RNA sequence: UGGUGCAGCGCAGCGCGGACGCCCGAACCUGGUCAGAGCCGGAAGGCAGCAGCCAUAAGGGAUGCUUUGCGGGUGCCGUUGCCUUCCG
């Protein structure tokens, strides 16, 4: 799978990692050392270590090989908790709050995820939120364009807290099921992209008590602990309900998802393991965790 | 040299 | 550097007091400098060499089997450091009479270092004159007068349209009536670079025939200014670089991919003389 | 980039950078430290800025010199004009006599 | 017969007052324009609105072969009539 570059610390990595070893105080150490590479959180591998030598104490283990039964049970809840599918029926139209710091992967995420709904039957409209950025607007409007699929758009430098409104408005006279829309992502202003998107959410209980329905949330993993920063910087400013991870294929660091997951504790919907637009199949417990350590 | 240093800096007070 | 040291101290910090550190451990402050160069923009190519770096000095020091490896790693970073911004400090070479450029782009402070560099040179007991090339924007020789008005030096501003022939016949004569050792031409600068200008520049060298070529680059930019000095170096011909606004720049992908990349030396920085070994121990948190 | 006309030249430039932070330009003192003067960025968030800009330019270029003039029938005026209450006016009144004051002293 | 002194009107001038023209000009409660600011709504876009500026009352000043009313120690002007007293 493409997580190879991913096992080399983690999963198939303990297995070259307790090879021959004995448990003990240098064992663990030597395994902590190596959490703290996938940016799995010093929070997160700290919980763990003490998970799994309260584990091989209390049961008796003498050999290190022994704790690949442990590490896969403990890393798997943690992802357990967060193994939440997304679900877009019976909501019409259906916001998607799409929020996260420019240049990371929500402009290729909302046209992959968009082409996921359309396959399943049924429509989708799409809402170029952030005006300042015309990159992103004109990239999906000149996508839409071609796609069928209808775009929101108005005068660069609008109100994105505004784009998303007409799209709504729109979509319960046009018919439309599934509602994605963009939103600014700017870390320069802390305070504004609060009161920002705070008012986004706030107003769109016109036309919806209840939207919006999810917000989204896209984030590079490659970054690391930058991967980090964010999700923990929109957390404090809206009411996550959905994160994906992005780009994590093709680095080491894939064990950043154990930290956006125990932190933060948000229902991952999402995972990005290549480029195709099929190379993003819902967020899966039993399944990242089964290949994960996959040997 | 200190002027507004003790001036400007009560205005976000208010 | 505010970023990159805060990148940097922290990835050794994790490992302040922790005992003999494992293989694999050690590849971990490795990453963990990689991406602390990422942000800062820095030239993919140094970045690798950096971290490859410290890996062969790491196992060379047997970190490994030091009880202490924050302080290996903490030594192995520093030489890294001073040899990404030049090894060891680099200064003009004076002679009987000197005469350099002041290339570079609008925004730089182009005009500004030239009349620091002057000043500089004044107290060690030289004598430099500010000479400016621009024959385009008279605005530009204007704002050279007031600069070496305030400074005590004695500026030649050229006429609108004159050619360098032209301008060698009274820089060489002003420079003997009032006995000039040091002569600062501050050529045209420009928001972007093009050909028309490019060529000016090149026309404008071959005349004086100067000895060095200092482009002053911002380092607010990082890379950016590394491409900017790859083509005044192709068209002209630069010799070493100025990096200016060192303090608002957080990064420096400019300051450690220099002596890799364009492979011309640092001498001066904005101002005073560019020191390696010096600004290698601000970035580790102890100059 | 006697003290009335210099009030304005002054604020008019604490808008076009930030609120900009030049508060460290003509001070040789040192500071206290950074986690500190974060909270400026909050108050730009809003779509606002500041009570103070406002009723301060709803005002004759004579009636900040001596503010002590200004009655209840005077602060209603640059409330309402203003957009503020006539409690935020009054701290902002009880202001410019501070400055034309502690400046006395300088 | 006569010379002054008359009164009441009719022409200029003078003093005063009242219009016109010019200057200044009341915090707002009058108007237009209204940076900053504030308010309304999901936006695009508006509402309300202060300082300054412009125009304009009440209330003043300088000046005006100009215009009007009234008021008198102007003037050798022509004539008639009446009258206490004075002067040939
Ligand atoms: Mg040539």
């Amino acid at each position: 799978r493409s997580l190879l570059k991913t096992k080399e610390n983690l999963g198939s990595g303990f297995i070259s990692l307790f090879r021959g070893k004995k448990i003990d105080d240098d064992l663990f150490e030597e395994l902590e050392e190596q959490l703290l590479i996938a940016d799995v959180g010093v929070e997160t591998t700290r919980k763990i270590i003490t998970n799994l030598t309260e584990g091989a104490s209390r049961k008796q283990l003498r050999d290190a090989e022994a704790l690949y039964g442990l590490l896969k049970e403990e890393m798997g809840e943690i992802l357990a908790k967060v193994d939440e599918p997304l679900n877009v029926e019976g909501k019409a139209p259906f916001v998607i709050l799409m929020v996260g710091v420019n240049g990371v992967g929500k402009t290729t995420t909302i046209g992959k995820l968009a082409r996921q709904f359309e396959q399943q039957g049924k429509s989708v409209m799409l809402a170029a939120g952030d005006t300042f950025r015309a990159a992103a607007v004109e990239q999906l409007q000149v996508w839409g364009q071609r796609n069928n699929i209808p775009v929101i758009a108005q005068h660069t430098g609008a109100d994105s807290a505004s784009v998303i409104f007409d799209a709504i408005q729109a979509a319960k006279a046009r018919n439309i099921d599934v509602l994605i829309a963009d939103t600014a992502g700017r870390l320069q202003n802390k305070s504004h992209l609060m009161e920002e998107l705070k008012k986004i959410v706030r107003v769109m209980k016109k036309l919806d008590v209840e939207a919006p329905h999810e917000v989204m949330l896209t984030i590079d993993a490659s970054t690391g602990q930058n991967a980090v920063s964010q999700a923990k910087l929109f957390h404090e400013a809206v009411g996550l309900t959905g994160i994906t991870l992005t780009k994590l294929d093709g680095t080491a660091k894939g064990g950043v998802i154990f930290s956006v997951a125990d932190q933060f504790g948000i229902p991952i919907r999402y995972i990005g393991v290549g480029e195709r637009i099929e190379d993003l199949r819902p967020f899966k417990a039993d399944d990242f965790i089964e290949a994960l350590f996959a040997r | 040299g200190i002027i507004l240093v003790l001036l400007i800096w009560g205005t976000v007070l208010l | 550097f505010q970023q990159l040291s805060a990148r940097l101290q922290e990835a050794i910090g994790r490992l302040r007091g922790r005992g003999r550190i494992t293989e694999e451990d050690l590849k971990a402050t490795l990453r963990e400098i990689r991406r602390a160069l990422m942000d800062a923009d820095v030239n993919l190519e140094v970045t690798r060499d950096f971290v490859e770096r410290v890996r062969e000095e790491a196992l060379g020091k047997q970190v490994l089997e030091s009880l202490t490896p924050a302080e290996v790693i903490l030594a192995t970073v520093y030489e890294a450091l001073k040899e990404a911004l030049g090894g060891e400090a680099r200064l003009p070479v004076l002679k009987d009479r000197n005469l350099w450029f002041l290339v570079g782009l609008q925004g730089s402070g182009k005009t500004t270092t030239a009349a620091k560099l002057a000043l500089y040179y004044k107290g060690k007991g030289r004598r430099p004159l500010l000479v400016a090339a621009d024959t385009q924007r008279p605005a530009a020789r204007e704002q050279l007068r007031l600069l070496g008005e305030k400074v005590g030096v004695p500026v030649l501003e050229v006429m609108d349209g004159e050619s360098p022939e032209s301008i060698r016949r009274r820089v060489e004569e002003k420079a003997r009536l009032e006995a000039r050792d040091l002569i600062l031409v501050d050529t045209a600068g420009r928001l972007q670079i093009d050909e028309p200008l490019m060529g000016e520049l090149a026309r404008l060298k071959e005349v004086l025939g100067p000895d060095e070529v200092l482009l002053v680059l911002d380092a607010m930019t990082g890379q950016e200014a590394l491409s900017v000095a790859r083509a005044f170096d192709e068209k002209v011909g630069v010799t070493g670089l100025v990096l200016t606004k060192l303090d608002g720049d957080a990064r420096g992908g400019a300051a450690l991919s220099a002596r890799h990349v364009t492979g011309k030396p640092i001498y001066f920085a904005g101002l005073e003389p560019f020191y390696p070994e010096r600004l290698a121990g601000r970035i580790l948190g102890m100059g | 980039l006697l003290t009335l006309r210099d009030v304005y030249a002054q604020i008019i430039a604490l808008r076009k950078m930030g609120p900009l932070s030049k508060v460290l330009q003509h001070i040789p003192g040192l500071g206290i430290m950074l986690p500190t003067p974060s909270e400026d960025q909050l108050k730009i968030g809003e779509e606002k800025i500041r009570r103070w800009l406002a009723a301060l330019n709803s005002m004759t270029y004579k009636e900040l010199e001596n503010p002590n003039i200004i009655d209840k029938s005077r602060m209603r005026r640059i409330a309402e004009g203003s957009g503020l209450e006539v409690e935020e006016v009054r701290e902002l009144l009880e202001w410019y006599n501070n400055m034309n004051r502690l400046l006395k002293m300088v």
